[PDB]
């Protein structure tokens, strides 16, 4: 049993976006499918649900005006069409099956898909070394990218111990920035090469940055 | 319409501790459930219909209550039980979640290791100077980072980021980034981040001299 959300991305305020929820491994039509969202760092918020067997929908009144939930039982898929998006609609959107007619609600969840509503445009990060000066610290500054997410690896994934990739923080420019750091033996700085591999999928940006003492 | 209020909003408990989280509904709902959400993960159903453990949930989790007052109990907190816990009511439309209770692991005090990183020449050539101060593997979470530029305390030109508690050693790390224009950066020599933490007897200062 699996649920997979798709369609999340960057949308300008006032724009629209349709998300999808592909179900697998169970009779999709005879269980309610819910949409639940979670703004970054905030709580869970129930959006609404549909019974795919007959198309019956139920919305939290907050979204009844501009959100529309639908389902295609021939595709085992549910949809969330969102209109007139605002910045406060930025969230990870989950789809979740419930069994509310029996004993419990959300027993199966998808991984979630991120919807960012912002006037900021897609932009790949600049990558700058954080140069080391019996343990040393070094890293990479991953600055001025949008939207989330980015990934950082070290030495093409061969270096994982002691790595801290910090949560992105929104700058006053409306762009994200973070650092990824790692602690290593100071005796290794002369003979060990350290490279951060940065990937920002939304902009197709891939950057390898050699970090030298 | 139905308001779900959890108490406390946050808690740090030691492994082995008895943990109790309460959920208070603004109206009687006599379908109360408890969900557990790891950072960066989807929520997982823990308790359903007030007191029933979902399949696979360890016996240390238990739920109780009635009417408007409900309690999630962890009889012996385990290292893998750190999460944000949400209560949820499915009795009255529209269905609502509690605001969440973030449970983190209380461990022994560890003072941060401090490092400072000057801006790169590559970034400077673009007209901006980012100075980064790193506080590594510390507990508890509270710490203060003060930027001093030629011994002048800075304000309004730095941003901090703190990691989620490490799943293995239960520590935090913190980054503080000082951002200056290239012109402002070139006007000063000494760049220092001064760190305090309850595990530090005296502030830790890491500094560099511009262009050295």
């Amino acid at each position: 049993v699996q649920l997979v959300e798709s369609g999340g991305g960057l949308v300008q305020p006032g724009g629209s976006l349709r998300l999808s929820c592909a179900a697998s491994g169970y009779e999709f039509s005879r269980s309610w499918m819910n949409w639940v969202r979670q703004a970054p760092g905030k709580g869970l918020e129930w959006v609404g649900r549909i019974y795919p067997g007959d198309g019956d929908t139920q919305y939290s009144g907050k979204f009844k005006g501009r959100f529309t939930i639908s389902a295609d039982t021939s595709k085992n898929t549910a949809y969330l069409q969102m209109n007139s998006l605002r910045a406060e609609d930025t969230a990870v959107y989950y789809c979740a099956r419930d069994g509310s007619s029996w004993d419990w609600y959300f027993d199966v969840w998808g991984q979630g898909t991120l919807v960012t509503v912002s006037s900021a445009s897609t932009k790949g990060p600049s990558v700058f070394p954080l140069a080391p000066s019996g343990t040393a610290a070094l890293g990479c500054l991953v600055k001025d990218y949008f939207p989330e997410p980015v990934t950082v690896s070290w030495n093409s994934g061969a270096l994982t111990s002691g790595v801290h990739t910090f949560p992105a923080v929104l700058q006053s420019s409306g762009l994200y920035s973070l650092s990824s750091v790692v602690t290593v033996p100071s005796s290794s700085l002369g003979t060990q090469t350290y490279i951060c591999n940065v990937n920002h999928k939304p902009s197709n940006t891939k950057v390898d940055k050699r970090v030298e003492p | 319409d139905i308001q779900m209020t959890q108490s406390p909003s946050s808690l740090s408990a030691s492994v082995g501790d008895r943990v109790t989280i309460t959920c208070r509904s603004s109206q009687s709902i006599v379908f109360l459930e408890w969900y557990q959400q790891k950072p960066g993960k989807a929520p997982k159903l823990l308790i359903y219909k007030v007191s029933n453990r979902f399949s696979g949930v360890p016996s240390r989790f238990s739920g109780s209550g009635s009417g408007t007052d409900f309690t999630l109990t962890i009889s012996s907190l385990q290292p893998e039980d750190f999460a944000t816990y949400y209560c949820f009511q499915g009795s009255q439309f529209p269905y609502t979640f509690g605001q969440g209770t973030k449970v983190e692991i209380k461990r022994t005090v560890a003072a941060p290791s401090v490092f400072i990183f000057p801006p790169s020449d590559e970034q400077l050539k673009s007209g901006t100077a980012s100075v980064v101060c790193l506080l590594n593997n510390f507990y508890p979470r509270e710490a203060k980072v003060q930027w001093k530029v030629d011994n002048a305390l800075q304000s309004g030109n730095s941003q901090e980021s703190v990691t989620e508690q490490d799943s293995k050693d239960s520590t935090y790390s913190l980054s503080s980034t000082l951002t200056l224009s290239k012109a402002d950066y070139e006007k000063h020599k000494v760049y220092a981040c001064e760190v305090t933490h309850q595990g530090l007897s005296s502030p830790v200062t890491k500094s560099f001299n511009r262009g050295e």
